RNA sequence: CGGCGGGAGUACUAUGACUCUCUUAAGGUAGCCAAAUGCCUCGUCAUUUAAUUGGUGACGCGCAUGAAUGGAGCAACGA
RNA sequence: AAUUAGAUCUGUAACUUUGGGAUAAAGAUUGGCUCUAGCAUGCUAGAACUUUUACUAUGUAAGGAAUCUGACUGUUUAUU
RNA sequence: UGAAAACUACUUGAACAAUAUGUAUUAGAUCUGAUAUGUCGUAACAUGGUUGCUGUUGGAGAACCAUUAGCAGGAUCAUA
RNA sequence: UAUCAGCUAGUUGUUAAGGUAAUGGCUUAACAAGGCAAUGACGGGUAACGGUAUUACUUUGUAAUAUUCCGGAGAAGGAGCCUGAGAGACGGCUACUAAGUCUAAGGAUUGCAGCAGGGGCGAAACUUGACCUAUGGAUUUUAUCUGAGGCAGUUAUGGGAAGUAAUAUAUUGUUUCAUAUUGUAAAAGUAUAUGAGGUGAUUAAUUGGAGGGCAAAUCAAGUGCCAGCAGCCGCGGUAAUACUUGUUCCAAGAGUGUGUAUGAUGAUUGAUGCAGUUAAAAAGUCCGUAGUUUAUAUUUAAGAAGCAAUAUGAGGUGUACUGUAUAGUUGGGAGAGAGAUGAAAUGUGACGACCCUGACUGGACGAACAGAAGCGAAAGCUGUACACUUGUAUGUAUUUUUUGAACAAGGACGUAAGCUGGAGGAGCGAAGAUGAUUAGAUACCAUUGUAGUUCCAGCAGUAAACUAUGCCGACGAUGUGAUAUGAUAUUAAUUGUAUUAGAUGAUAGAAAUUUGAGUUUUUUGGCUCUGGGGAUAGUAUGAUCGCAAGAUUGAAAAUUAAAGAAAUUGACGGAAGA
RNA sequence: ACCAGGUUGAUUCUGCCUGACGUAGACGCUAUUCCCUAAGAUUAACCCAUGCAUGUUUUUGAUAUGGAAAAAUGGACUGCUCA
């Protein structure tokens, strides 16, 4: 008297929205370059990391 | 037994006290060759027989989906746990599976009782990729 | 010298630790078994054999087993 | 009805009332002649040679594993 | 030894049988303990409503009761 | 590895011979009884080829080492032999066992743990390719042979040098394309140079994660203890930063994660370097062998032996006496209840109890004095008089001369029950049987009642056998006591040695507490035994003891995130006082 | 030469579990170059179709102008595996 009929109920039920294409992300030392100049303008080194990076 | 010329009495005494180490005791008796469930290997193969579910312990409440298989290398019967949502719909009977362990030194982790193995491959198709939807089942 | 009962409900099915009730002097305890002691009976399961109503080991609501009318038990001994 | 059996040397289990079981079971040897070696002087070991091979004319235990019943030595319906 | 073919005697000795034993592993009717998940009581924690707890010997559906010796981890560090 | 304590018979030795290229019980005659062991013999297991070059981690060193090189053994399993300087040879021969293959049926024949390749097994591992270019071997190796050995193809096995942009839409110009020379045994490839075309949303970046540990969202939409996630703690009950999808952020980067072993973390194996009163942990108490260890200015302390006070002591054993009480037999008096409980009942008395008297017989036990007082290795030890026997301590110009501490093997004692044999039985009393209480009592209450508890001769060996604190040795703060005894002193005191009780400080400890449980991270005087998260469990099995009950030794499979010690604040008591 | 989370209404300890980091094998997803370095050891020292890995040398000279045999020399080294 154990039910197995409800296998996979939630994932097939939620509707699918499509992906949105993005620009080609830079890779290499230029990827480390875009991350370093972006941190230096907001003073991330001076306040010793006490801020929120992912802001949305 | 602290003396300059007492090396014969020191080595004989410290070998006796070392036998009460619970990890070292299993190394002497060689229990991993005698009472191993799966053999001595990372994975195994099997043939599915049942598709049944179990109920987890208190205080949680759910139904965990498992499968009773039979190994090829030894010939014993054992149960394994299907590790992802909606993955049992691929599985049919009279089929082959590949079994991987949990990683807690031969014990059961989580609230799943008495089960220590999980399925990784069905018909040489990766179940982690098939949940993502990259491949299709023949 | 002798004797040592019976019926009803109660924990998916099933069973009854527990409870109720007729009477009497007391209602077979420790043990043991289809045994030289079990009618139905060539009882049920295992094993011995090509094939067994025979033999051995387990089961028990025992027609009608059971404690000096002695119960349980085999080392030595047996035309 | 048949097989085993005397004597010498190795070897001997489960069980047990610790005395037994036990001569358990299982193997090997045995004639005739000529000598050597012991001391207790008629008994016992060893060696060489030889053959249509040796306790066997007479006498002389088949063995093992289990069950029921009686403790044992003993006695009894002269004539089923 | 023999013209040779071959016969005879020692030495090493593969394989095949009968039993004794040592080390692992495994079927079996019946069926002992233990671990993970409603029925009948109230043994323990307050002087838990008979103060508790070790050791031995007997009883019983069940926790547990009762004789005898001991301990305080007790309800007493204490009054001719 | 002790749940393997005795083992060995050509085994140990002497003389002699044979045989080998050679020493030698290497083999054979004769004689003799030797040889090895708790410093572990003889057995059992290995998922055991030994060292080494080389990797890790380290404060005196551990762990891995099929892998480079040196050494040993085998060619399906065993045995035997020829040739030869060298074989017990296997791309040499003979026989047996396990597997086969060809045939015209008389016979003949095969060993890929050599290089490719196929089958089986598994979670798991590549071309049925070219060649003597370089290093070597084959008795001079410039042209013979060489699947030894080189040269290329297949594979995320790992380690390096690098890419996927830079300057401000634009400029310039790295890879994906081709071609000469160098080179190759012949072909690649690398390097040097040269050509064109025009693109970094491109031919040119992925994997895992976002509650804490642990860097990064209380962002949005769906589902509502369902579906699911989580190494451990933990989220999911219509507003989920903890599941499913979508946006954005973080870590590493041509890689990134999941999993089975095995190391470090671990001062949870402790020699350096843990803990043993209460958390797991000191055998019930002594004697004594092997192993461990020691005070010395080399001649002397300590030890052992021996005196005095016949000091002091419920230390032990045996004969003789004695004390009241409970119970019973009996002579006098008298005539209704006696005895128990919180309260009662069965039981008990006119064949005369219960009470006061006079005499007797038996069994057990030494009241009050009686203590934080004494003796004993521990369990233990209270009436008097004798007999036998025995401790520790204090004094002191007594003998000897290092004989010591603690202990695997072995030995003795050991409350209370419980067993076999004989003696005895007053009170008490498991088991059994009756009266009350209760829903139920086979329990607490009460009345009876057997074994036992008493003595002698023996087995047995367990306790909260507790100071829950192993034994020996050096140093320590004051005050009030206790037992023994010596000196000074004398009727008034203060002083020596050995034990022992308590209070206040000081140390140490997680704390309660505490002259050791102190002299410790600035850890060491010597020696035996025990513990390693709970539960399964002091349970199975084997061995040794016992008349028996039973005692000593003593696991595992399957399980589980807690179990536990000391102390503060509340709440509760069918707990106590003001 | 380095530690963190978990027993309680809160505190201090003993004690274990877990996270963080190495070394050999297997596996999932994704890959543009070049040079160096490796690949049936773990279970089965289990069975093998086919092709190939040991022959050289005037020393004599096959009714034979350069090869038949016989002699001589090495096949006991090298390579493979770990019962
Ligand atoms: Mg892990
Ligand atoms: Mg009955
Ligand atoms: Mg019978
Ligand atoms: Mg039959
Ligand atoms: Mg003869
Ligand atoms: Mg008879
Ligand atoms: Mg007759
Ligand atoms: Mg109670
Ligand atoms: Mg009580
Ligand atoms: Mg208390
Ligand atoms: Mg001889
Ligand atoms: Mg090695
Ligand atoms: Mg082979
Ligand atoms: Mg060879
Ligand atoms: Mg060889
Ligand atoms: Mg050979
Ligand atoms: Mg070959
Ligand atoms: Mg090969
Ligand atoms: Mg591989
Ligand atoms: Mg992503
Ligand atoms: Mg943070
Ligand atoms: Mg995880
Ligand atoms: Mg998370
Ligand atoms: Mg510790
Ligand atoms: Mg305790
Ligand atoms: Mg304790
Ligand atoms: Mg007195
Ligand atoms: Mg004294
Ligand atoms: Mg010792
Ligand atoms: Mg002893
Ligand atoms: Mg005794
Ligand atoms: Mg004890
Ligand atoms: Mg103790
Ligand atoms: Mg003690
Ligand atoms: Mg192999
Ligand atoms: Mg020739
Ligand atoms: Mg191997
Ligand atoms: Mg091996």
């Amino acid at each position: 008297q154990i039910n197995i009929k409800k296998a996979g109920k939630v994932k097939n039920q939620t509707p699918k929205v499509a992906k949105q294409e993005k620009q080609r992300a830079k890779t290499g030392r230029c990827a480390n370059r875009r991350k370093y100049e972006a941190r230096l303008e907001m003073g991330y080194f001076e306040c010793n990391g006490k801020m929120k990076l992912n802001l949305k | 037994m602290n003396g300059l010329f007492a090396a014969n009495d020191l080595i004989k005494s410290r070998k006796v006290k070392r036998r009460s180490d619970p990890y070292y005791r299993k190394k002497i008796l060689g229990t991993k060759y005698k009472h191993s469930k799966i053999g001595n290997g990372p994975q195994a193969k099997g043939i599915v027989l049942e598709k049944t579910g179990v109920e987890a312990k208190q205080p949680n409440s759910a139904v965990r989906k498992i499968v009773k298989i039979q190994l090829i290398k030894t010939g014993k019967k054992i149960s394994a746990f299907v590790p992802h949502d909606g993955s049992l719909n691929y599985i049919e009977l009279n089929d082959e599976v590949v079994v991987e362990g949990f990683g807690k030194k031969g014990h059961s982790c989580g609230d799943i009782p008495g089960i220590s193995y999980k399925v990784v491959k069905v018909q040489n198709v990766s179940l982690l990729a098939l949940f993502k939807g990259k491949k299709e089942k023949p």
